[PDB]
């Protein structure tokens, strides 16, 4: 029914950039907030960005402010995450999620410690930042 | 017979607009007990069973069995309003003191009455 | 441009029944600023010019000279409600911090909070 | 808008009285009416709210006094039994939209609120 299909991942050089997509399916796009979480091996799942349907208000976690940008195409029911100035600490699995409260909850998590379950989750796309080969 | 803070009434909230909660649904009395006895209005918070677990620091969960609901529900301390007392239909139950303490706390966050 | 706690908007509170306040009238936004930025609703408290002096511990006075009001007014912290933002027409003014401390106080009295 | 009271006078301790307050130029159901008293500070004694008929009584007269209303005659009565010499004071009836919730709030929060309509006062001496 409700499916969030992401994409755009891959290997990037530090300082490079990427653009992730989240395609939303079986719900009303303007009645749900869609955003991005991330999780690096072994470590914790943190919320990154979120965009509410009406008002277009955005949220950004502190560690990606000025560097990431979320946006939405209401025609394509698609959310974008443009990641600039990529650092290796950004290397993780990026999931988009959607919920009525996804945006106000993520903004509240900057002030109150919580652990709230949100409704709809994507599959995740790998984002690796490394200098590597060659 | 008296309206007390913490009482769970079934009350008619409609008509509403947009994201406001309406219908006939459980609500909780959050006004102080002097206003409940002598004022012509009460102040309530809405309960929805549209979610059964909380997702917001201003949300408080209510067990369906303990507080005579059809479904596991949550108090939306962001959905509050003043009702003419004629809007109160039926009194279903009343919250434990410990549940009113979670309600007090959520109301302080929702209304910006602490730090954050 | 963003909705702030202490902002005074013109809002449509109609229709109502009985002792609930309605009409298109000034209200003060009392919901927190995290909630005012992301949620689709605000929590407001109604203002009346039907009285110019306070009569109840949950009443707070607003002076026509300081704020863009039609009359010396009073905030009724017992007449509060959650409004969809489309109900807000115009931003009229915003209350001082000292005036908002009186608002907080009456809200704790109105809502049975002591901390 | 006029408040004409009556019923005051001298009584022996243990006796009883019935004070009256007559209302004139307002809507009886749009105003709350009650009783204040002042012995040589001004305290509110009782009050009766228009709709719901909810009553307020000061603690020092609970069980001893009784307030009531005759909506046809626009009249409030205050039946004072078991009268004590501490009850000796000038009793005023007043009317306001918030008088009853205001009188009850003053048991918990200190205040100083002006109410709309005041009577002339009737002396009640218990001796």
């Amino acid at each position: 029914q409700v499916q969030l299909q992401e994409s755009g991942g891959g290997l990037v050089q530090p300082g490079g950039s990427l653009r992730l997509s989240c395609a939303a399916s079986g719900f009303t796009f303007d009645d749900y907030a869609i955003g991005w979480f991330r999780q690096a091996p072994g470590k914790e799942r943190e919320g990154v960005s979120c965009i509410s349907s009406s008002d277009g208000s955005t949220y950004y976690a502190d560690s990606v402010k000025g560097r990431f940008t979320i946006s939405s195409d209401n025609a394509k029911n698609t959310v974008y995450l443009q990641m600039n100035s990529l650092k290796p600490e950004d290397t993780a699995v990026y999931y988009c999620a959607a919920d009525e409260y996804l945006c106000t909850g993520l903004a509240y998590s900057d002030y109150y410690p919580g652990k709230y379950e949100y409704d709809y989750w994507g599959q995740g796309t790998q984002v690796t930042v490394s200098s590597h080969h060659h | 017979d008296p309206i007390r803070r913490g009482d769970v009434y079934l009350a008619d909230l409609s008509p509403v607009q947009g994201s406001e909660q309406g219908g006939v649904r459980p609500v909780v009395i959050i006004q102080n007990d002097t206003g409940n006895k002598y004022s012509p209005t009460v102040i309530v918070a809405a309960i929805t069973g549209r979610i059964n677990k909380a997702k917001i620091p201003t949300h408080v969960e209510i067990e369906k069995k303990k507080y005579k609901l059809d479904k596991d529900s949550v108090i939306l301390l962001e959905q509050i309003r003043t009702l003419d007392k004629k809007r109160l239909k039926e009194k279903l139950t009343y919250l434990s003191d410990d549940k009113m303490k979670e309600v007090d706390n959520a109301l302080m966050i929702s209304l910006g009455l602490n730090a954050v």
